[PDB]
């Protein structure tokens, strides 16, 4: 028997320790080796809450990113509401490691195995576990990358789906990769992400296919953002230590979910590395030197998608932008499975 | 459960835009959004955007169909909704709304601003013409008072003398007239003795077009 | 897709009396259900948040319950200050509002007419004024006759809130005509009909006297 609680977990990771890369660097002093036999334990007939929009475990990964990159980005000036911090700004070794969650003694993870399970409710098929599996803190908007996959088909989440200012997390059941590429020697700041249009119009008409069991049987369509930073209007992340910015206007198009002439095929992105960014963490402005030299390139596996859902009475239709900016739910979406209980 | 600060009244023809603002902190960590609704006269609340300051994410409601575009400035102390392309419809009560910080629904609106009044209309400033409603020679208690009428935009003040006479005074709602101007009316009921005796002058104010008034109400000599 | 369902519209009660606002939403909403009150004039004020939680700051006869399908926002003693328009909300739908007031003796309205200003006779319009002061409750009607002939669409009416001390409304009609046409008839007169008056009573002038 226990009780669902709340408790300082620890992390562990598989890295090195000579490392220079800036994860393995993090994790070398902030987290333990990974446990090299773990234990999972199936629980009989056990059936259980879980709820993954209140999930402390969200709450201490933050944390532990946020500091990450506290301590990792070297921005050559910070700029915070007055005050101006100018400091030396190398490029650093930047590509994220798997990092588990582990509880202490006293307390164990309950992890929910029902391949359907939207992240909120009874779960049936439960087991007990020392450590989360192995999650990479990948900072991203709009575009969920190298996360895990739902297991059967693609799952919809949300704290309240009819609640229009609640974040939509769409977890997809199989990856669609965007191969990223700052070309070696144009303007150096221009890139492009490329993407299997075939491929990602087919997961995306299968996407509307599920959204639309939540709202009636009501026309489902994608529009681009409403406004907002750059860091949320389009797909945002870091790679190689620097700072994209993707066009993502190619990738919700309405028409291509009949077989109009150019829908198949390849997918160009325009994308922008910006100098000068908003941080994440949400502590101002920070500017970094321009790239470095020669191909810069990042393969990446679409695992799931940020969406928020157009507010105001529709009867006819509902309207998804794509969304995210509040990164805790990145974490969300590969916490969902996982609540930590106190043994008694 | 402190007030927002929203900036003031603001008059527009239609066609034209309007940038409302709402202070919701001090210059001086999960953020709630702000929320901006709008109530027209005699009608209920209606819900516009929402605005996340942290980002600037938004949500608009769909049938405003992108003439609203709420936005923040740099400090994250004060955000701003611009309605543009606007018609006399529009016209209504601004409303910036917020839930409080320990809550953890977005719609539970604790805090309010004070609301900014919008009105869209083709009509041109004018201040009010103010005429007598005399105390009829029909003689316990008379009644009296002034018709303000036909001005634009609201609103007007009524005193009665200089703000003295406040018991027995009565300053009615104004109307919009076809006309697209208002009018409205100030009654007071007083001692009928007193109408032989006594001073009654309502005193308008119409800021808006720097008008003010001082008009003596007597009975109507045959 | 969601309908709120709020009722009644309207209600009186006297002081300290009990009242019961209900809710009812088209579908099973939990308890993601708030409740307002607002005053004339003023923005709106959080009473109840999710259903049943009484918000901080807010007099204890203040009380919400129900969930799923059913709501309602009760009062235990009805105060003066409670006098306003009360709705619920959920997320962005709101219910239609409840109007109430303090319940009092009937009072019957004190008529009178005015005639236009000579003044305004001038600038080629004339407008009559009927006064109906301090009665209960707030329905009444007023009819304008013209030569005994009942006039609609040249006229407009106002109403204040309910006065605090006495719970009592007044209202001002008014009858807009140009100059020619007033001219061309003698006998004004307002009927007003109101439930305190057995009979509906009739203030009048005749053009020139
Ligand atoms: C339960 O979940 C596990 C995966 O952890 C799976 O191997 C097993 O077959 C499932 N079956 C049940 C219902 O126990
Ligand atoms: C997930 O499942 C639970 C229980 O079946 C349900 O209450 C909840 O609404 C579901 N969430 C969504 C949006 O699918
Ligand atoms: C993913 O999910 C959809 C249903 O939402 C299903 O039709 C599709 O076959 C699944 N794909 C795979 C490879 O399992
Ligand atoms: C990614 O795109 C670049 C540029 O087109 C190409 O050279 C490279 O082969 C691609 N990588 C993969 C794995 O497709
Ligand atoms: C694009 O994706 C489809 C699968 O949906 C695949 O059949 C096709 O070969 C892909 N195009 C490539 C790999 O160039
Ligand atoms: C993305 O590209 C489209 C097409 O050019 C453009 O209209 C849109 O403004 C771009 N989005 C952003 C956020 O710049
Ligand atoms: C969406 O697909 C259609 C059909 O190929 C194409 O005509 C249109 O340009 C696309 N929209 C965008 C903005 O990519
Ligand atoms: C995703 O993982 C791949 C494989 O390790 C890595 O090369 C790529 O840079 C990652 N993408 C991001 C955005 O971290
Ligand atoms: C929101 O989610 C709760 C469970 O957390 C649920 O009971 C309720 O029905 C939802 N509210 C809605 C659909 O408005
Ligand atoms: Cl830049
Ligand atoms: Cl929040
Ligand atoms: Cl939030
Ligand atoms: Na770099
Ligand atoms: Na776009
Ligand atoms: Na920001
Ligand atoms: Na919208």
């Amino acid at each position: 028997v226990w009780k669902d609680a709340d408790t300082t977990l620890f992390c562990a990771s598989d890295a090195k320790a000579h490392e220079t890369e800036v994860h393995n660097v993090w994790a070398t002093h902030a987290c333990v080796p990974t446990d090299p036999n773990p234990q999972e334990i199936h629980l009989e007939n056990v059936t259980e809450n879980f709820n993954m929009w209140k999930n402390n475990m969200v709450e201490q990964m933050q944390e532990d990113v946020i500091s990450l990159w506290d301590q990792s980005l070297q921005p050559c000036v910070k700029l915070t509401g007055g005050s101006v911090i100018k400091q030396a700004c190398p490029k650093i070794s930047f590509d994220p490691i798997p990092i588990h969650y582990c509880t202490p003694a006293g307390y164990v993870i309950l992890k929910c195995n029902d391949k359907n399970f939207n992240g909120t409710g009874p779960c049936k098929n439960v087991s007990s576990v020392q450590c989360t599996h192995g999650i990479k803190p990948v900072v991203s908007t709009q575009l969920l990358l190298n996360g895990s996959l739902a297991e059967e088909e693609i799952i919809i989440r949300t704290e309240n789906i009819t609640d229009n200012a609640k974040t939509i997390i769409v977890h997809l059941n199989k990856s669609v990769e965007i191969n990223c590429t700052r070309p070696s020697n144009g303007d150096i700041r221009k890139a492009y992400c490329e993407i299997n249009g075939t491929k990602w119009n087919k997961v995306l008409k299968q996407v509307t296919e599920k959204l639309k069991e939540h709202f009636n049987n009501k026309t489902i369509i994608f529009q681009p953002p409403s406004g907002g930073d750059l860091e949320i209007t389009m797909h945002h992340f870091n790679c190689r230590g620097e700072f994209f910015y993707c066009n993502t206007t190619q990738l919700f198009n309405n028409t291509c979910i009949e077989t109009m002439k150019g829908c198949n095929g390849t997918i160009t992105l325009p994308c922008k590395i910006k100098q000068i960014i908003n941080m994440w963490q949400g502590t101002g402005q920070a500017m970094y030197a321009p790239p470095i030299d020669g191909k810069i390139n990042c393969v990446s596996n679409i695992t799931g998608i940020l969406l928020t859902r157009d507010g105001g009475e529709n009867n006819s239709t509902e309207i998804f932008r794509p969304g995210g900016g509040n990164i805790k739910d990145n974490w969300r979406s590969e916490l969902y499975k996982y609540k930590v209980v106190q043994i008694e | 459960q402190v007030q927002l600060v929203q900036s003031g009244a603001a008059v527009r023809k239609p066609g034209a835009s309007v940038t409302v603002s709402c202070k919701f902190a001090e210059d001086d960590a999960p953020e709630h959004f702000i929320h901006f609704l709008r109530q027209a006269p005699g009608q209920q609340l209606e819900w516009l955007a929402w605005m996340n300051p942290t980002n600037g994410a938004v949500n608009y409601a769909w049938y405003l169909n992108g003439r609203v575009t709420a936005t923040r400035d740099r400090s994250m102390t004060t955000a701003f909704l611009e309605v543009k392309s606007l018609r006399s419809d529009d016209t209504a009560v601004y409303y910036c709304a917020r839930a409080q910080k320990r809550g953890r629904s977005e719609w539970a609106y604790a805090h309010w601003g004070q609301g900014t009044p919008v009105v869209v209309s083709s009509a041109s400033t004018k201040g009010p013409s103010v005429f007598p409603l005399a105390p009829s020679s029909k003689s316990g208690t008379a009644a009296l008072g002034c018709l303000v009428k036909d001005y634009f935009p609201e609103p007007v003040t009524v005193s009665w003398n200089s703000g003295a006479l406040t018991s027995g005074v009565h300053t009615f709602p104004a109307v919009l007239q076809s006309s697209g101007l208002y009018s409205l009316s100030s009654v007071v009921t007083v001692p009928s003795s007193s109408l032989g005796t006594q001073t009654y002058i309502c005193n308008v104010n119409h800021k808006p077009s720097n008008t003010k008034v001082d008009k003596k109400v007597e009975p109507k000599s045959c | 897709d969601i309908q709120m369902t709020q009722s009644p519209s309207s209600l009186s009660a006297s002081l300290g009396d009990r009242v019961t606002i209900t809710c009812q939403a088209s579908r099973g909403i939990g308890k993601d259900l708030n409740w307002y009150q607002q005053k004339a004039g003023k923005a709106p004020k959080l009473l109840v948040s999710d259903a049943s939680t009484l918000e901080g700051g807010v007099p204890s006869r203040f009380s919400g319950s129900g969930f799923h399908q059913d709501f309602s926002l009760t009062i235990s003693s009805l105060q003066a200050e409670d006098v306003a328009t009360y709705f619920c909300q959920q997320y962005e739908t709101f219910g239609q509002g409840t109007k109430v007031d303090i319940k009092r003796t009937v009072a019957a309205p004190s008529v009178f007419i005015f005639p236009p200003s000579d003044e305004q006779l001038k600038s080629g319009t004339a407008s009559v004024v009927c006064l109906l002061n301090n009665f209960y409750p707030r329905e009444a009607k007023v009819q304008w006759k013209v030569d005994n002939a009942l006039q609609s669409g040249n006229s407009q009416e106002s109403v204040t809130e309910q006065d605090s001390k006495d719970s009592t409304y007044s209202l001002s009609s008014t009858l807009t005509l140009s100059k020619a046409d007033y001219e061309k008839h003698k006998v004004y007169a307002c009927e007003v009909t109101h439930q305190g008056l057995s009979s509906p009573v009739t203030k009048s002038f005749n053009r020139g006297e």
